[PDB]
RNA sequence: GGUUAAGCGACUAAGCGUACACGGUGGAUGCCCUGGCAGUCAGAGGCGAUGAAGGACGUGCUAAUCUGCGAUAAGCGUCGG
RNA sequence: CCCGGCGAGGGGAGUGAAAAAGAACCUGAAACCGUGUACGUACAAGCAGUGGGAGCACGCAGGCGUGUGACUGCGUACC
RNA sequence: AGGACCGAACCGACUAAUGUUGAAAAAUUAGCGGAUGACUUGUGGCUGGGGGUGAAAGGCCAAUCAAACCGGGAGAUAGU
RNA sequence: GUGAAGAGGGAAACAACCCAGACCGCCAGCUAAGGUCCCAAAGUCAUGGUUAAGUGGGA
RNA sequence: GUAACGGGGCUAAACCAUGCACCGAAGCUGCGGCAGCGACGCGCGUUGUUGGGUAGGGGAGCGUUCUGUAAGCCUGCGAAGGUGUGCUGUGAGGCAUGCUGGAGGUAUCAGAAGUGCGAAUGCUGACAUAAGUAACGAUAAAGCGGGUGAAAAGCCCGCUCGCCGGAAGACCAAGGGUUCCUGUCCAACGUUAAUCGGGGCAGGGUGAGUCGACCCCUAAGGCGAGGCCGAAAGGCGU
RNA sequence: GAACUCGCUGUGAUGCAGUGUACCCGCGGCAAGA
């Protein structure tokens, strides 16, 4: 369980080399609003393909 | 003229922090806004006021116009630890970090 | 491994689970529209559209069979008095589903369940 | 009076910290290891003052056997024949004109073949 | 010039290494001294039942602590500066 | 004055010889953590250096200098 | 009537697992024993270190006990 | 005699065997042990024999 | 796991004998340099010889802080310190200089030491490593609407659901000492966020002839006028 | 202690010699060795 050596910080490096999350590639503009919007979520103002879906 | 803007102190250890820096480093000021508003981590939040800030002071102290700059420059250095003792079992007490990180964006037309 | 099962867990026990829906499909009935986690959005499905088909046909057994199953009398009598009939000619899908973001507290995506009509 | 024995211990540390530069990792930024790294550096570098002169006279040797072998001689004979030529170039020259000049180098194993009739 | 075949062949860096530049952290070093330390020379060698040493509480235009003071309470009289 | 939550924090402005003297305040080392630039590195085995050494980048009549170090000889950490 | 019987509170800690950088410097869970007595408990008092106390364990005496803790002799004496 | 307190070269590696005892520098020369087909610097050198067992290269 | 030629491989590239070459060390020679010792000619010129080295002995030096030299000298035209670079000494070092720094420094020669350390025992602070890994403290349980707000799974309101009910409810003593109530705030604290809090800040709040203490009375026991004991300290006791 | 941290055989072994094998970096496991 213990560590005969420690670990180099090259090595801490390494492992955190597939630490970094993913960017947003893309987002959808909605038809009626033009709101920049997540793909297959409502918009922050209730609208989603067109309708007004959910009040404010 | 590239424009500076700091959140010291900021209450998040510059590991977490750095996550998030490294999706908007070199990206149009435009695009980093989309990526950080749909990145759902805490840092997230805390590198979206620096990163608007900056863009308010290059408009206002500078003249900048909001359609030309990107992030140029954006790292997050280590701050100073408030050190906090907890206990633990069979008596020992252990020192946990409340790290903080100093959080910089750097914006510029070019 | 659960090749061809069905039904969440949700990190409940069964009767945790058949309360908790029993709740919330009495809140989607109430209020025609709710939100709540995209999961449970999903298999809140399962408890409520069965329901207002029961309201279709309305008869004595049938209102004590979905008294039984939400145990709440003005629930009872708004599913035989208006989504019944509200829904008479539509087979199916009496419920909409739309995402709308992540919750701050635990970064859970969430999502409003809604009926389908809502009188507008 | 009293002696602060920092100062004297922290310039010497530096010219250690300053010698190991380009060395990996803790090698280069700690003390403890960059002053054994720094010592056994210097072994070597005394060390290989003496390899030098042994690798390049090999490189010397392995050269001018080409060359001789490229002109139908052995080295060990073309060796041989230059002495009774009482000619004294050494291996040095030999394999710069044995690269540079592979007309003069035929001319000395010509040479070297008449001391050997 | 084109095609085919054979041979050879750079441009990648997810990360890491070295070097340099610029930072953050940290508080070493230098500089500083209303603090100490060790002496020499003097002074005084006691304070207290006329209530001591040491405290508690209070005392301001004062919410707290320090200093001073003691229901006359950051002070009163008098004589000098 | 500006961004922000009538925040924290910051950018200007202003004060000052100096704000990288801004109160977390003289000087501000090292470990440690980053960003940037140059070079190397994804068919290559071990005290990681040393001798030889190509290429690349930069600074200087064609080589030298600084950084890097493909490949190769030698090489049982220190107490 | 009972140092009687079964059994909660209460007292104990026989058993097993979990825990063992623990939730806990000895606990929890499930069983187990006693449970009108040589029982158990609140408050105050007395016994002090080669001494006290001990239904007796070289046990306990402030998480320290085959001789408590503190200060002093004392910067005691002592090795590869 | 070696080492302890002596490195270098040789014996694949090598503690004590063989050669030899490092003032320093040189991209100069000749040798010691041990070696000269390739790894790997130097003879696929010359002459006369022996071995057929891969003996050589543990018995 | 070939592993009992170092390997490839070899019919010699095996073994024996003879010869001439060659390779091969920090050995020898060559060239340059340094030092010790002895010769000489005048510290200086050549010369001979030596120069592996632990414990140890002997010789010659460098640097640090301080004192006199010093009411001198350097220094805001930039001191010490910090950080680079260059030159220089066999070396410990020294000098010069760029940037930083913003006021002290100290030549020379003598003198005095809290005078030189990577690993005696260690001690103090800071920072890594594992590692953004383990863990997030009883498996009684939450769901939704509204409100507030920059932000709501956790706060408030409401409706459902669930848990305790010889307790997880109610009231006290011991102990604590403002944690009570209201307003306001969210840096830190709360194992997450927090608008919430036993957190921060301000203000308010504890009313007794009958409750309790005090008070009267005594128990165990404590002190103890005289007194008994002891040299005293003190022990015992009416 | 620092790491650019394979196996085998030999030698008094991730680290020596010889030889074999192995693109770089993570994730969840198993516990043979450290």
């Amino acid at each position: 369980a213990v560590q005969q050596n420690k670990p180099t910080r090259s090595k801490r490096g390494m492992r955190r080399s597939h630490d970094a999350l993913t960017a947003v590639t893309s987002l959808s503009v909605d038809k009626t609003s033009g709101e920049k919007h997540l793909r297959h979520h409502i918009t922050a103002d209730g609208y989603y393909r067109g309708r007004k879906v959910i009040a404010k | 003229m590239e424009t500076i803007a700091k959140h010291r102190h900021a209450r998040s250890s510059a590991q977490k922090v750095r996550l998030v820096a490294d999706l908007i480093r070199g990206k149009k000021v435009s695009q980093a806004l989309d990526i950080l508003t749909y990145t759902n981590k805490k840092a997230a939040v805390l590198v979206k006021k620096v990163l608007e800030s900056a863009i308010a002071n290059a408009e206002h102290n500078d003249g900048a116009d909001i359609d030309d700059l990107k992030v140029t420059k954006i790292f997050v250095d280590e701050g100073p630890s408030m050190k906090r003792i907890m206990p633990r079992a069979k008596g020992r007490a252990d020192r946990i970090l409340k790290r903080t990180s100093h959080i910089t964006v750097v914006v510029s037309d070019r | 491994m659960r090749h061809r099962k069905s039904g969440r867990q949700l990190n409940r026990n069964s009767s945790h689970r058949q309360a908790m829906f029993r709740n919330m499909a009495g809140s989607l009935v109430r209020h025609e529209i709710i939100k709540t986690t995209l999961p449970k959005a999903k298999e809140l499905r399962r408890v409520v559209e069965p329901l207002i088909t029961l309201a279709k046909t309305d008869s004595v057994a049938n209102r004590r069979l979905a008294f039984a199953r939400t145990r709440d009398n003005e629930i009872v009598a708004k599913l035989f008095n208006e989504l019944g009939p509200r829904f008479a000619s539509r087979a199916g899908g009496y419920t909409r589903i739309l995402k709308c973001g992540f919750r701050a507290g635990d970064n859970a995506p969430m999502a409003y369940i809604e009926l389908v009509d809502r009188s507008e | 009076a009293r002696v602060k024995r920092g100062v004297i211990a922290r310039a010497r540390h530096k010219k250690i910290l300053k010698q190991a530069k380009g060395y990996y990792g803790a090698r280069s930024r700690v003390y403890r290891v960059a002053f054994q790294a720094v010592i056994k550096a210097g072994q070597y570098a005394y060390r290989d003052r003496r390899q030098r002169k042994r690798q390049f006279r090999q490189l010397w040797i392995a050269r001018i056997n080409a060359a001789a072998r490229q002109n139908g001689i052995s080295y060990s004979k073309f060796i041989n024949g230059l002495k009774k030529a009482s000619v004294e170039i050494d291996r040095k020259i030999l394999a710069d004109i044995a690269v540079f000049d592979k007309v003069a180098f035929t001319a000395l194993v010509e040479k070297a073949k008449a001391a050997l009739a």
